[PDB]
RNA sequence: AAUGGGUAAUUAUAGCGAGCUAGAAAGCCAAAG
RNA sequence: ACGGAAACGCUUUCUAGCUCGCUAUAAUUACCCA
């Protein structure tokens, strides 16, 4: 679960949680998981966060459940976006969203998610 | 038709006059000026002043003395003529005793068809409101405005005043707006607003054409130079000075 | 009133795509006849969770089995009896040469990427993107919009200055700017029997090749004619977009001698009309001021995937002959060389 | 007398447009220029101030013999149309340019309409080194249209002022079909079409039968 | 920290601290931070300092949420931003806001930024 | 060689951030007495 | 047998007039990995 006052808490302690290349001492520090990766997950929810504004949730909610298997398909290719949906509960907070306003702390908090990441790195 | 359609009513005292009478020629010497002689010549000599010389200072002005002696000057009149009547009194009156003897009015605003009590009253309240600066004050208009006659008839009506005029009326892009907008800035006046201030003047320094940028730069590094002083006595004079600016220039 | 309108007419030598960001996964089609179903993702969803079947959908998802027939959501549906097909998108016919293997792999495409289109959910071309190919036209074969647009030696010989072309308010001074003076409009909303998703296929210099790649773009069919109105409210406007046709000529001219030479003629188009390169795969050389880029456009490239040596891959396709446009066999058509035809109206 | 008349329309857009909206608090990788919409029903308006300010600068390069350098140095036939600042008579301008509102959401949604404005993605191609920067703007869509109100007054002023400036309000109109609404225009997002035209007094007497004839030009 | 009586001067002093274009001698002595990444950040500041003279802060902290948010992205895709930011510690201003009061003393804080960011260069 | 697949970068950049006009009048009162 | 008794700081008055969220900008590049 994330709430309001830890959202982008949750999400800097996530980004300083993957691991790194332990070899590869060229530019060291540098994640397994790039840019592109990521803002493809943030192109999942990008859609819906809009979405939400001007439709209700009740005419939404298959996107939000398909959305899920997006994330599982999207994790199940790269061992390096696998890493990310288990250290950010991605995948535990699509099952709670419920309402609206949780649909735009998801889709806003992959927006941390991916500042976090732009800001080390 | 420029200038606003109010009726003036100042009233002076010099400060200290018994104290200047009795005590008066004791510093100099070993107490050996402080005859009689000394003080009916001082007596013929401030009598001769608000007896004489008030009627030659009041010659051209639109005004009228309603009393004039001892050491009372309460008189009506229009307002640039009262005030121009004071600052000439008294800057006539520091002449005429070296710099020695202050004196130190109030001139109140009132617009037209107001009693005359309630004007005389209110113009008489400044002038103690005056009284009580130091001693030495004018008290233009309200409880507030109170500066030093040397503060204020050099710093406030002729320098800032005429730099104030001299900016705006070379020109035809900044108006009354901006006047306006500069008096608030200059009343309420927390130390934000001193940055609101920096960016207002920044951004109408690139708003105004290449012609007029010197000469709006000249003024806004001179109104900003004076609002973040910090001394006190030049961010209220400038208030004064634009609410004259504005009095002058009113359809 | 100086809006003096034009009428241009655009048509598609070459496979072009433009647009919309998104692109489909290697799980998200149906090819059980010889058109490939890109359905609504979530009503298809939706529907099979009726099946009381998602979490099998699931492991379907992120089975890493071979044989990429039983991978693309084809056999899902054949194994596990789902023959509905009644879901929200659409449907497009095939190319006929995106599989190469003659052995079957057929639906064995993998990641195409979507097309532009409006709400209604019609293609078409967009005035903004027709108006970039006009723009490079005119930047190329105009002299002085090409000395010092260049680095000023700020970073990585980074960017454009963006200021060789007199724009801006520009506080002062009047109001010139050309490009708001160029105005173009998007075109009419064509229908979806025009597109067929080609592949792509690199085909490189001093190693006579053609490898293919994993990019299978859903392009508009050639010779398909898609009209254009641009209105030019600057009499100096009116000029450079009258003057198009000898620009796109002189374009076409310094890039083959630039960039055509050194590749066979074989694989490369004739014009037949005016020659225009609309976007999404026709190479950086044209979106590029490419007589200013030589030493600056491969500096970008330190990865696993750099530019070859210098004037990098040419980037042909396979879509089915017509006319004839290919003067070659195997059908190798060029990516986004298309030609317009312009007249005031 | 006095008389107050309405004219009726619709802007039907042809490749819809997009008239810039406000929040800085959009996203990441999402709608970074919003179009003007209704706090409410979170449909397009087109705003009045839009029209307005486009048909009072179109009929400012037709019927401004000197041209103007600033506004309220319009040529009284768009002073009093408009409203100068400055004109002592002209401060109003005996016009209300209403805002518009969608209208025909459920024709959009008996076609196959995901929503009611479309988001376009259009980077910008660096001239040099071929790098992108995509923004991601919101238009409203193709066959969007929108209740077009204009108020027009009629006092004792108008001699023979009322036939005349209806060769300019059409003149306006029909000048909007050639320009943009604003949004980019060089790039599309503008091309409206004015639809039943329909002039009528909402309030006094007038007789519409003769202004009737030429709106239908 | 920042309190009621120092929030202007800190942010003097950080426009002075942030480095100017030392060497391209064409108007020099300008920012490498430039105005159109700096009002992006204050349009957010200035639009939760409109909202929290109505609205409750126990309505806002949605919104006050993402400032962190987009403080952090915006320094990490430019470096002059990075420099802002850290020069002026924004990060440990966002970290305590707590009621309204606080939050309109941020809120003026990014505009006094803003102010000494015109009036120098 | 086939067979499996895509991977990396850009996510808006530069601006304007409000300008100008009005800043209380007319009555009662006071004046006219 | 209260310098007191009686007495609305009251009436009239649009925060208004003018003003395009606009300007430039091909969702594009690279061709490869096991
Ligand atoms: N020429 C004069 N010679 C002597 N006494 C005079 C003269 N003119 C006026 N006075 C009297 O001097 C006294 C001064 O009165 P006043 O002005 O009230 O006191 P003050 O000394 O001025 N202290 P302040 O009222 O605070 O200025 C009055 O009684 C006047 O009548
Ligand atoms: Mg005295
Ligand atoms: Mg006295």
């Amino acid at each position: 679960i994330l709430t309001d006052e830890n959202y982008v808490d949750i999400a800097e302690k996530a980004i300083l949680k993957l691991e790194r290349n332990t070899r590869n001492r060229k530019n060291p520090d540098a994640f397994f998981l790039t840019t592109s990766k990521l803002r493809n997950l943030l192109s999942l929810t990008s859609t819906l966060f809009d979405e939400s504004k001007v439709k209700e949730y009740d005419a939404l909610l298959d996107r939000i459940a398909y959305l899920r298997v997006q994330f599982v398909y999207q994790a199940g290719r790269e061992i390096a976006v696998k890493d990310l949906i288990e250290k950010a509960q991605i995948l535990e907070a699509l099952k709670e969203i419920k309402d609206r306003e949780t649909l735009q702390r998801f889709c806003r908090y992959m927006e941390a998610l991916v500042a976090y990441f732009k800001f080390y790195g | 038709g420029l200038g606003i359609k109010r009726l003036a009513v100042v009233r002076l005292d010099v400060d200290d006059l018994g104290a200047a009478f009795m005590a008066g020629f004791s510093q100099q010497g070993n107490g050996q000026y402080s005859t009689l002689s000394r003080s009916a010549t001082f007596s013929r000599s401030m009598s001769l002043f608000f007896k004489v010389y008030i009627n030659q200072f009041a010659s051209d002005k639109k005004l009228s003395i309603i009393y004039a002696g001892g050491d009372d000057v309460f008189a009506i009149g229009s307002w640039q003529d009262i005030i121009a009547f004071t600052v000439e009194l008294r800057e006539n009156f520091i002449k005429w005793t070296n710099g020695k003897l202050t004196l130190s009015a109030g001139i109140g605003l009132f617009a037209d068809k107001t009693p005359i009590s309630l004007m005389a009253h209110q113009t008489g309240e400044l002038e103690e409101a005056a009284k009580g600066n130091e001693k030495d004050s004018i008290s233009l208009f309200s409880s507030d405005y109170t500066f030093k006659f040397d503060r204020f008839i050099t710093n406030v009506y002729d320098d800032k005043l005429e730099q104030i005029r001299y900016f705006f009326n070379h020109q035809d892009e900044r108006g009354k707006n901006f006047i306006y907008k500069l008096i608030e800035l200059l009343r309420n006046h927390d130390r934000m607003n001193m940055a609101r201030l920096a960016y207002y003047l920044t951004r109408l320094e690139e708003l105004t054409r290449e012609t007029d940028r010197d000469k709006f730069k000249t003024f806004k590094n001179l109104f900003y130079s004076w609002y973040t002083n910090k001394n006190d006595k030049d961010r209220k004079e400038a208030e004064l000075a634009l609410l004259l600016y504005i009095y002058e220039i009113r359809k | 009133n100086d809006y003096r309108t034009f009428k241009l007419s655009l048509l598609t030598l070459a496979p072009i795509h433009i647009g919309n960001g998104e692109k489909y996964t290697s799980r998200e089609f149906i090819y059980e006849n010889k058109k490939f179903y890109f359905p609504d993702m979530g009503k298809f969803y939706n529907k099979m969770v009726e099946k009381r079947l998602a979490e099998k959908f699931e492991a379907f998802l992120i089975q890493t089995r071979p044989n990429a027939r039983n991978n693309r959501l084809i056999s899902f549906l054949n194994d596990n009896r789902i023959a509905e097909r009644s879901f929200g998108g659409y449907s497009i016919s095939e190319t006929g040469l995106e599989s190469d293997k003659n052995p079957n792999s057929a639906g064995a495409i993998n990641e195409v990427n979507k097309f532009i289109r409006d709400a209604f959910g019609n293609p078409y071309i967009p005035g903004s993107s027709l108006k970039g190919a006009i723009r490079t036209i005119l930047m190329n074969t105009t002299p002085k919009w090409n000395n010092e647009n260049a680095v000023n030696d700020f970073g990585r010989f980074p960017k454009e200055n963006k200021n060789l072309i007199p724009w801006g308010p520009k506080k002062g001074k009047e109001y010139d700017d050309l490009f708001n003076a160029i105005r173009v409009s998007d075109s009419k909303p064509f229908d979806n029997k025009s597109l067929i998703l080609v592949q792509k296929w690199d085909y490189s210099a001093k190693t006579n090749k053609a490898k293919p790649l994993p990019l299978y773009r859903e392009s508009i069919s050639p010779l398909t004619k898609i009209e254009f109105e641009i209105t030019t409210t600057t009499d100096e406007a009116g000029r450079l977009i009258e003057e198009l046709g000898k620009r796109a000529q002189a374009f076409y001219k310094d890039y083959k001698a630039f960039f055509l030479s050194e590749f066979p003629d074989d694989k490369i188009q004739a014009n037949l009309q005016y020659p225009i390169y609309l976007g999404a795969g026709s190479g950086a050389w044209t979106k590029t001021l490419f007589k200013q880029a030589d030493g600056i456009l491969q500096r970008r490239y330190s990865r696993m995937k750099t530019k070859m040596v210098k004037k990098g891959v040419l980037k042909l396709t396979k879509a089915p002959l017509k006319t004839s446009l290919v003067k070659n066999h195997e059908s190798f058509y060029e990516m986004g060389k298309a030609n317009f035809m312009i007249k005031e109206i | 007398t006095f008389a107050k008349i309405k004219f009726s329309a619709q802007i039907r857009l042809e490749t819809g447009l997009h008239i810039g909206g406000s929040d800085a608090f959009a996203a990441i990788g999402a709608i970074n220029s919003p179009v003007i919409k209704d706090p409410i029903t979170n449909l397009p308006i087109i705003p009045g101030s839009s029209l307005k300010g486009k048909m009072r600068t179109l009929l400012a390069k037709v019927y401004n013999e000197k041209v103007a350098e600033k506004p309220s140095d319009d040529s009284d036939i768009l002073s009093r149309l408009f409203g100068n600042s400055k004109d002592k008579r002209f401060k109003m301008g005996r016009l209300i340019f209403r805002d518009a509102f969608l209208s025909n959401a459920d024709e959009l949604d008996s076609l196959g309409v995901r929503s009611y404005t479309e988001v376009k993605f259009e980077n910008t191609i660096d001239r040099i080194t071929a790098e992108a920067n995509p923004r991601q703007i919101e238009r409203a869509i193709r066959n969007s249209t929108f209740d077009f109100e204009l108020i027009y007054e009629i006092t004792d002023e108008n001699e023979n002022q009322v036939e005349e400036d209806f060769k300019v309000i059409r003149d306006g109109l029909k000048l909007l079909e050639l320009d943009y609404l604003g949004g980019s225009g060089s790039r599309g997002y503008g091309k409206v079409a004015f639809e039943n035209l329909k002039a009528t007094t909402v309030f006094g007497n007038y007789d519409v039968k003769t202004l009737n004839e030429l709106l239908t030009a």
